[PDB]
């Protein structure tokens, strides 16, 4: 995990070039690249606090997409202005196999819109709950993709801050695509916002300490646990009870967890930041070289050459049978511009 | 079992993000 021969130089050169591409778009973001009338709105794929994600059809090409719609007035009430500007500026700038692609973005009097690739295989969440738990090889396959994705994101000084099965989509090749960058932030050094999802919060977030990218590696610990066990390492009926368990310093593993898996998780679900994997001298390499990952070919994962554990059912284009049904609502567009100044850069 | 305890809990559905 400490060795710096030639494989680490290939990684470095890849990341150097990736940062070059990212910064060009970070500094000159794409803006106003489509219009609502160019899309036919089909079905709601999911919901969130300030809006919904809808399956749409692009009229000129006939391509399907997932369009995230945010009500500007609701974003403001929930004080998510800057986070929403973060989300779009970051998503239009990144490029990685396991990140959902932003194809267009635009706004009107009422809403903000982010039009992303449609990922037809459904949320990992749906599959995980239905099957119960994933086998360790199954969980390892998904986990490896998140490891490379965080290596990418962190090298760009990004923190993701909302890892959970609800935000991971399975594509037609059986690989992962990360969605929802609502809390992603570009920051060098500490930040302090209390945000994320209760089950996945690192102790330092709960305790208002100021934190960094190590919270993503803690969340990875939670994700792997939840994939392999079928339930999260810290659960209860109320968030406050969840936080008490998280800060307590105690975790217990199912008896079917392998010795290697438990050792990896003890190092990820580590309250002591000076000991948490991903946050040490060797960076992500402490994770990549842990023997739970000994069978993982990292390059093969990146190239999508590894055989996926399962391939979602696909009933032709536009099919949503891998997604839950949601109540449909009208996209109303006011005749007056709302919150113009606040979202001018969107 | 821990699994049964999870399944009977109020948080097996989609979990919302928190803020503030
Ligand atoms: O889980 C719904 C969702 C949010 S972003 C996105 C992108 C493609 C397919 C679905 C979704």
């Amino acid at each position: 995990a400490a060795k710096k021969g030639s494989e680490q130089e290939s990684v470095k050169e890849f990341l150097a070039k990736a940062k070059e591409d990212f910064l060009k778009k970070w500094e000159s973001p794409a803006q106003n690249t489509a219009h609502l009338d160019q899309f036919e709105r089909i079905k709601t794929l999911g919901t969130g606090s300030f809006g919904r994600v809808m399956l749409v059809k692009h009229k000129e090409t006939g391509n399907h997409y997932a369009m995230k719609i945010l009500d500007k007035q609701k974003v403001v009430k929930l004080k998510q202005i800057e986070h929403t500007l973060n989300e779009k500026r970051i998503l239009q700038a990144v490029n990685f196999p396991f990140l959902v692609k932003l194809e267009f973005s635009f706004k009107d009097n009422s809403n903000l819109y982010m039009v992303m690739e449609y990922v037809p295989g459904g949320e990992m969440f749906s599959h995980l709950r239905r099957i119960g738990r994933f086998s360790e090889p199954h969980a390892r396959f998904y986990a490896a993709q998140i490891v490379l994705t965080f290596e990418y994101l962190h090298s760009l000084d990004l923190i993701y801050r909302d890892l959970k099965p609800e935000n991971l989509l399975i594509d037609q090749q059986g690989y992962i695509q990360v969605t929802d960058f609502g809390f992603a932030k570009r920051v060098k050094g500490r930040t302090w916002t209390l945000c994320g999802t209760p089950e996945y919060l690192a102790p330092e977030i709960i305790l208002s300490k100021g934190y960094n990218k190590a919270v993503d590696w803690w969340a990875l610990g939670v994700l792997i646990y939840e994939m392999a066990a079928g339930y999260p390492p810290f659960f209860a009926d109320q968030p406050i009870q969840i936080y008490e368990k998280i800060v307590s310093g105690k975790v217990r593993f199912p008896s079917h967890f392998s010795s290697d898996l438990k050792d990896l998780l003890r190092n990820l679900l580590q309250v002591d930041l000076t000991k948490r994997f991903g946050n040490l001298k060797n960076g992500v390499n402490d994770i990549k070289n842990h023997k739970w990952f000994a069978t993982t070919d990292w390059i093969a994962i990146y190239q999508r050459k590894v055989e996926a554990p399962f391939i979602p059912k696909f009933k032709g284009p536009g099919d949503t049978s891998n997604f839950d049904d949601y109540e449909e609502e009208e996209i109303r567009v006011s005749i007056n511009e709302k919150c113009g100044k606040e979202f001018s850069e969107f | 079992t821990t699994y049964a305890d999870f399944i009977a809990s109020g948080r097996t559905g989609r979990r919302n993000a928190i803020h503030d």
